């Protein structure tokens, strides 16, 4: 059973393991049980790792439920596969990865009095082409203050490096004056508007790259796999899949009384309908309950 | 010489073969909604199928293709999102009646493509004379369900509307499209609710312009609700709910409307309580309760919970600058009430946030004695995305709901909150909001 | 068929590492 | 299409006149391989006619 | 036997969401006895 | 799709563009009665303007049976078209089982017909492993699991680094 | 097999036929089956003269008296002229060499 707190995170989640225990849950609450009290505790570290654990459980049977647009031709296979991902962040309570993104860097880097500790704080969500190309940058406008570049906005001497890191960001080929156009707004709805319709215009064009980027190392991942599995012999294949199978087998049935190897056997159980049922009606495919 | 299923399994056959083009899978999908063909569901999957296989896509074969998914009610978010890169190739080769057709059907799916929107805009604001006001009306139910915030057509949308009179199905499409962008300007929704009186043939649009005002809180037009009271048996569950939501949430007390569209819904929930969403569940309990009508005692004691339920998923997946808004509220709110130090307000905003009565969780919940007032902070999500900002309808939704369990709610909405200098400021302006609504505190 | 199953996270927001062409098509047609 | 490729195989191997000859299909490696043959008398009989 | 469902037949199979479950199960409720028993 | 829809009657096809079946409608004041002509079957009913309404009440929403899950078998898929292309390419390999006569075995030297004899052994070492379809499955299982790692990510399944860098200069050229 | 298509059973068919053809050799003796409508024909032609009892001897010879000269077919047409030197023929010339050098 569900946890009540689980319960809350599959609402909006659309898997199918994660809606038949809201729906047999709904239907306990249709036979006049009482709904638990959700907890008004777990303090501000304790609720950020719930919902890192709980977000989790909606992302895992939904990646699975995501085709690949692998060796496909065009952008829209592509911009599937990232609307995809995009509605799974949302199903999972994550915001736009633009939203969630920056509000990673500003929580690691709350305490950044100088932008070189900005800049070694958030090494690991910034690109390290970028990361060096602002890094280099930097120590050029250190060479001009000969002092340590400050986290301040106030200060000219970042003035003089946020114009040279602009000067970075549209080498790279991000429009640096439309992005932060857009999360700072402007008055008129109007002017608003031309400006969100060019940030969504690179936004799209950025988060596809990043979709392309994953699809074009799953082929080169697989093509890898694939020609070193091509140069073994028959015999050799067979048994070093068996010999992988058998052993992956044994670390569920080692595992006894865990829901997950339970699970794990049971799906086993039901890869064996799957090709059993193919076997009666192969014109037909599976058998569903209809 | 009359066969429906000896004619399915001749389309079964069609889409069966190997080397389906285009507009062998457009016109079997076509002949599956002009035939009515929702029971049978694997041969709908079969065209769609033969739909993301097929490589030559004309503008007539796209947009037969796209109309019948719309139309028959199909749902497969891969197919139909990857019939954008069709889209977006023969955009120029779409006549104006068909580019309608393809942005309302991928709109309508919620296929993220701001590619196509862009320029599927940008083609209505050029040759606006060119579209007919429903195919404007179109293009804007496209735009605003695909995720696009687009203005620009908004505006250009509401000048056709004031110049031609629409259609009852043309206008309510374009007040569900204006509803989902949260716009509420009523110099184009008056000129859109005067096409509510020469009757309405479907109540699928006179539940959605229920819905749209609502949303945005408008109010019932007489002619809409009475047309609701007559058709609530051409509505679905999940149709009927929205359109008792959107009554409720404009102030119809038409009763009888209400005894029509509950006696659909209520039917439904005893025969599966789980065939509607718990975000719909919680929509009836808004219903049941602002209009008052009853629903039966297995059935509005289950959509209680379902706001308890509703109400904490979307606290669990909150906004986190709404979770740095109530926290900021929640903290004026303990200033006003006198803390005067950080000690005290930090152990003042944790005993604000009490249990509600249904299960849920209040986040800003005050009580003296025999008094409670709830303290709700609306962010910029559940705001009109226009220039004065009122909030949305489904603000005095959460609220009417509280105030049938005892809380005297306090709306503190973040547009005027935020424009606060310091935090004395930000504390007599909660107090105020307070003072207003119950002035025992 | 079946896979390990893993349950950790991803910190980086890294590069998907291309991995390199392997010169099958070029030793076969050797 | 194991079963058509163990009648196709049969359909072959019960004709008679599908036994490969090595003498008709190459004439001129069957009377070599008898001068192979004769060849290792020969030198027996031209030892014999010395003695 | 024959004929499972639609429903069943739409899961994911091996997917994880129970070793992230387990972990879970055996995380949270094992760090709460840590933030209510912590002195440095 | 949405609650509500808004089309039906109204701009809809009225004749099918294919052979393959034929469509007429007959487009009345209040309904329509359709004619339907595919292969030798003929329908002819009537649909309502207000029966195409109602048609998109109850959603469809069509969902994929896969043997392990929509992930796997798109990859199984990408590695079953890629095995094709190695497969396309031992179609091109010349026969030489025509070369196995005596009449080469004794004209050749005999290291260059140890070679040919290695050569066509290979092939069938090649041929052997291309098509065993069925250790596809296996490999896919390979791809996966790192795959999957990636998506659970703690900032968002989607992000990348193009997105992350280009939130970057919002945060770094924004003050402090 | 093409790339997302299938393959049919009538092209395996028709590949297995390329195998089974290349089992023939290409240049073959035409060995004679007689064939049930020829060795009953001359077994009703025996036993109605009588001699049912020792049929099977009768077409036995018509089998062994065409097999015997067999013939010689290339490429289905019959090569003429075509001598070949039998392995139990030149088994009878190796053995009595081997006899007359032993002796």
């Amino acid at each position: 059973a569900v946890s009540k707190k689980e319960v809350l995170y599959f609402l909006s989640s659309k898997d199918a393991e994660s809606s038949t225990a809201v729906k047999s849950y709904l239907k306990s609450l249709y036979a006049g049980a009482q709904v638990e009290a959700t907890e008004t505790d777990a303090s501000e570290l304790i609720a950020q790792l719930e919902k890192k654990y709980l977000s989790a459980q909606v992302v895992e049977p939904g990646v699975h439920n995501i085709a690949l647009p692998l060796g496909e031709s065009g952008s829209a296979p592509v911009k599937r596969y990232a609307a995809e991902l995009f509605n799974l962040g949302a199903q999972a309570g994550f915001e736009c990865p633009f939203i969630e993104v920056s509000k990673k860097f500003g929580q690691e880097t709350a305490t950044s009095e100088t932008v070189k500790d900005v800049l070694n704080k958030t090494k690991s969500y910034v690109s390290a082409d970028y990361n060096a190309a602002l890094n280099e940058v930097l120590s050029s406008v250190e060479a001009e203050i000969n002092g340590p570049v400050l986290f301040d906005g106030k200060t000219e001497g970042f003035k003089k490096f946020a114009a040279k890191a602009k000067a970075v960001a549209v080498s790279r080929g991000l429009p640096a004056d439309t992005i932060l156009a857009y999360c700072a707004g402007s008055a008129n709805e109007d002017a608003a508007d031309k400006v969100s319709k060019e940030f969504f215009t690179w936004f799209e064009s950025a988060y596809t790259a990043d979709a392309a980027a994953e699809v074009k190392a799953i082929e080169a991942e697989a093509a890898s796999i694939l020609d070193r599995h091509l140069a073994k012999p028959v015999a050799q294949i067979r048994k070093e899949q068996a010999s992988a199978y058998a052993s992956l087998l044994k670390r569920a049935e080692t595992a006894k009384g865990a829901k997950w190897a339970e699970k794990y056997l049971e799906d086993v159980k039901a890869v064996q309908w799957f090709d059993a049922s193919v076997a009666e009606a192969p014109a037909s495919g599976p058998k569903v309950a209809a | 010489e009359n066969d429906v299923p000896a004619i399915l399994k001749e389309i079964d056959s069609l889409v069966s073969r190997e080397a389906v083009s285009a507009k062998e899978v457009s016109d079997a999908a076509v002949a599956l909604t002009y035939l009515q063909v929702k029971a049978n569901r694997r041969l709908w999957g079969k065209v769609l199928e033969k739909a993301g296989a097929a490589q030559d896509y004309d503008a007539a074969s796209l947009t037969n293709l796209l109309w019948a998914i719309n139309t028959g009610g199909v749902e497969h978010f891969k197919t139909v999102a990857e019939l954008a890169g069709p889209a977006v190739s023969l955009l120029p080769s779409l006549s104006p009646v068909q580019l309608s057709i393809v942005v309302e059907a991928l709109g309508g799916a919620g296929v993220k493509n701001y590619e196509l929107y862009n320029k599927a805009s940008a083609v209505v604001v050029s040759k606006i004379g060119e579209f007919k006001p429903a195919e404007i009306a179109r293009v804007l139910y496209g735009v605003a369900f695909g995720g696009v915030n687009d203005v620009a057509l908004a505006k250009a949308a509401g000048k056709v509307f004031a110049s031609t009179e629409v259609d009852s199905r043309t206008a309510a499409q374009a007040l569900y499209a204006l509803a989902k962008l949260g716009r509420a300007d009523k110099a184009t929704v008056d000129a859109l609710l005067k096409s509510f009186k020469k009757g309405t043939e479907s109540a699928s649009d006179a539940a959605a312009a229920s819905f749209a005002l609502g949303s945005l809180s408008f109010k019932a037009e007489k002619a809409i609700v009475d047309a609701l009271k007559a058709s609530a048996g051409d509505l679905a569950p999940a149709q009927a709910v929205e359109a008792a939501y959107g009554l409720a949430l404009s102030g119809a007390t038409d009763a009888e409307a209400f005894k029509a569209l509950f006696g659909v819904v209520a039917p439904a929930i005893e025969k599966a309580p789980d065939a509607l969403e718990v975000s719909s569940l919680a929509q009836l309990h808004v219903a049941s309760t602002i209009s008052g009508a009853k629903l039966p005692a297995a059935v509005g004691s289950f959509v209680a919970k379902a706001f308890g339920l509703a109400a904490d998923a979307a606290r669990l997946k909150r906004s986190s600058a709404e979770s740095a808004l109530v926290a900021d509220v929640a903290a004026a709110t303990a200033v006003a009430f006198g803390a005067q130090y950080r000690p005290e307000v930090a152990s003042a905003v944790a005993s604000y946030v009490k249990t509600a009565p249904d299960g849920s969780v209040l986040d800003i919940a005050i009580t003296k004695g025999d008094a409670k007032v709830l303290v709700q902070a609306v962010p910029s999500s559940l705001l009109t995305s226009t220039t004065p900002a009122k909030p949305l309808g489904h603000v005095a939704a959460y609220s009417k709901v509280r105030e049938a369990q005892g809380y005297a709610v306090a709306v503190v909405p973040a547009n005027e909150f935020e424009a606060l200098p310091d935090q004395k400021a930000k504390a007599q302006y909660v107090l105020a909001a307070i003072k207003k609504v119950a002035p025992s505190f | 068929y079946l896979a390990p199953l893993r349950s950790d996270f991803t910190e980086e927001i890294t590069a998907p590492k291309v991995a390199s062409a392997s010169n099958l098509v070029n030793e076969w047609n050797n | 299409y194991l079963a058509y490729a163990v009648t196709k195989k049969q359909e072959v191997q019960a004709d008679p006149s599908n036994i490969p000859f090595d003498e008709v299909l190459y004439p001129q490696l069957s009377e070599e391989l008898l001068e192979l043959e004769l060849s290792d008398i020969r030198e027996d009989e031209i030892a014999l006619e010395k003695a | 036997a024959d004929a499972k469902a639609l429903d069943e037949l739409r899961k994911p199979k091996f997917s994880s969401k129970y070793l992230i479950q387990h972990v879970s199960q055996k995380l949270i409720p094992a760090v709460k006895e840590w933030e209510k028993s912590y002195q440095p | 799709l949405t609650t509500f829809t808004f089309s039906g009657l109204q701009d809809a096809p009225v004749a099918a563009l294919s052979g393959s079946i034929k469509l007429n409608v007959a487009a009345k004041a209040g309904k329509a009665e359709v004619t339907v002509a595919a292969g030798a079957a003929k329908a002819a009913t009537q649909v309502s303007a207000a029966a195409l309404r109602k048609l998109s009440g109850s959603k469809i929403s069509l969902a994929e049976v896969a043997r392990i899950s929509v992930l796997h078998s798109s990859i199984q898929n990408y590695l079953l078209s890629l095995s094709n292309e190695r497969y396309q390419l031992l179609s091109q390999w010349p026969d030489f089982t025509t070369m196995y006569g005596k009449d080469f075995y004794y004209r050749a030297h005999p290291e260059d017909l140890k070679k040919f004899y290695d050569a066509a052994d290979e092939y069938y070492k090649l041929y052997e492993t291309v098509t065993e379809f069925d250790s596809l499955s296996a490999l896919a299982s390979q791809v996966v699991p790192n795959y999957a790692a990636r998506r659970r990510s703690t900032v968002h399944p989607a992000i990348g680094s193009t997105v992350a860098d280009g939130a970057f200069t919002n945060f770094l050229l924004s003050k402090q | 097999w093409k790339k997302g298509k299938t393959v049919s059973i009538e092209n395996l068919n028709t590949v297995t036929d390329k195998y089974a053809a290349a089992l023939v050799p290409k240049r073959k003796l035409a060995l004679p089956v007689l064939p049930e409508g020829v060795k009953k024909a001359v077994e009703d032609f025996a036993a109605s003269v009588g001699q049912a009892k020792n049929a099977s001897e009768v077409s036995e010879l018509l089998a062994k008296s065409l097999a015997e000269k067999a013939v010689v077919t290339e490429g289905g047409k019959v090569v003429e002229g075509f001598s070949y030197v039998s392995k139990a023929v030149a088994a009878k010339v190796i053995a009595t060499r081997r006899a007359e050098v032993h002796e």
